[PDB]
């Protein structure tokens, strides 16, 4: 089992500038009868196959910007993204195929720091429809926004509500490297029916004050 | 010295 | 172009067996190896072995080699891995690929989408699909934001397009939440213009393989 250890873990850095990706491997995969190493590294974005971007540690696939290139030997190999741009917000993986078990590093997430985008914040009021199921779910929503780094508390009636609340945050986007929020306050009908005002506190190093946005359960 | 076997879709040459 | 087209993702209680498929076009089936590799929560990517399209030769890792059998049909150009007396811990998302052909003819690397596979006991459920329509509180500075809210639903995963997937530019699928009943929830959402929103219509499609339930909901005003 050839072992491959991929530094950094997480790099992060500002648009334009270089990142350098290492792989160790634990044994040595070059092959000195036809000079070649047998190392690939692949990019892969969240819900999506991984793709191949270099094949004998050195050459590029078809598509693959120049920017990216792929160098090393033996050992030590290193990929490299002369200028990082928003669509390579990913994780990539070095591959070798010298010996059985096939194998792969453990990944190495690359991020892009960018400027500070304050949230668009709206808020959805549950629908009649699932107002007929029984439930109630508001949604708050937290659109692009840098960082990610973002607080999000629910108020009914004025009261901080606790632990009936669940959100999640996106991966980085592929165009403006910002990140989306979207959190769910969910209710029974019962209870959504017995409150007045739904709100729901944002509160980011964009915001000098936190953020409300509410509604009434009547409109 | 590489297992050709560990990937048949390589050709070494 | 080539492409692998890979079965759907699929709930199996532990104990019983998976059988997933992967279609290939695009490409001399024969010619080539087939790899299987799985994605495991968090963990890395871990090769599981290959079938040769033309003899049917096969290679397994040693970490599946007494549970899954590959196997492949010439006829229909489609390749198989079976895992069998499953586990909890096989959940994963596991994809086929003609992993890094480099032949002195041609370079290529396709892997398919993924196939997802869940293993558990839980209760199955399809996704309840409620709108996100906009009002006055989700519009700002000509646009207005929209979306699907997908609740309730047992097993990962869920697709979520929008009309039929001519709506791209403004959409945001957000990771799906975890609920105390076990059930996961989660958004799709798409800034649209707010001056064309009597003209325009915005249709998201839901799609949860794990029950084969399609659904398409309108989002209106």
């Amino acid at each position: 089992d050839i072992v491959m250890t991929q530094s950094p873990d997480s790099l992060a850095v500002s648009l334009g500038e270089r990142a350098t990706i290492n792989c160790k491997s634990s044994q040595n995969i070059l092959y000195s009868s036809n000079n070649k190493n047998y190392l690939a590294w692949y990019q892969q974005k969240p819900g999506q196959p991984p793709k191949l971007l270099f094949y004998w540690a050195s050459t590029r696939e078809s598509g693959v910007p120049d920017r990216f290139s792929g160098s090393g030997s033996g050992t030590d190999f290193t990929l490299t993204i002369s200028s990082l741009q928003a669509e390579d917000v990913a994780v990539y993986y070095c591959h070798q195929y010298y010996s059985s078990p096939l194998t792969f590093g453990g990944g190495t997430k690359v991020e892009i720091k960018r400027t500070v985008a304050a949230p668009s914040v709206f808020i959805f009021p549950p629908s009649d429809e699932q107002l007929k199921s029984g439930t109630a779910s508001v949604v708050c929503l937290l659109n692009n926004f840098y960082p990610r780094e973002a607080k999000v508390q629910w108020k009914v009636d004025n009261a901080l509500q606790s632990g009936n609340s669940q959100e999640s945050v996106t991966e980085q986007d592929s165009k403006d490297s910002t990140y989306s929020l979207s959190s769910t306050l969910t209710l029974s009908k019962a209870d959504y029916e017995k409150h007045k005002v739904y709100a729901c506190e944002v509160t980011h190093q964009g915001l000098s004050s936190p953020v409300t946005k509410s509604f009434n359960r009547g409109e | 010295n590489p297992d050709p076997n560990a990937n048949p879709n390589v050709d070494p040459n | 172009q080539v492409h692998l087209v890979q079965s759907g993702a699929e709930v199996k209680k532990p104990g019983a067996s998976v059988k997933v498929s992967c279609k290939a076009s695009g490409y001399t089936f024969t010619s080539y190896a087939i790899h299987w590799v799985r994605q495991a929560p968090g963990q890395r990517l871990e090769w599981m072995g290959w079938i040769k399209g033309g003899n049917g030769n096969t290679r397994y890792s040693q970490k599946f080699q007494d549970r899954v059998t590959i196997t492949r049909d010439t006829s229909a150009s489609t390749a198989y891995m079976e895992l069998s007396s499953l586990r909890s811990e096989d959940t994963a998302v596991y994809y086929c690929a003609l992993l890094t052909v480099i032949t002195k003819d041609d370079a290529f690397d396709i892997w398919g989408q993924g196939t997802m596979v869940t293993v558990s006991s839980a209760s199955t459920k399809g996704p309840s699909v409620f709108p996100l329509a906009p009002s006055s509180k989700s519009t700002s500075g000509g646009t207005a934001a929209l979306g699907c809210l997908v609740k309730d639903y047992f097993p990962e995963p869920v697709t979520v397009s929008w009309n039929s997937g001519a709506l791209t530019s403004g959409v945001h699928t957000f990771p799906a939440v975890l609920q105390s009943s076990g059930l996961y929830s989660l958004s799709s959402v798409v800034t649209v213009p707010s001056s064309s929103l009597g003209t325009q219509t915005y249709i998201c499609n839901v799609n949860h393989k794990p029950s084969n339930t399609k659904v398409d909901k309108k989002v209106e005003p």
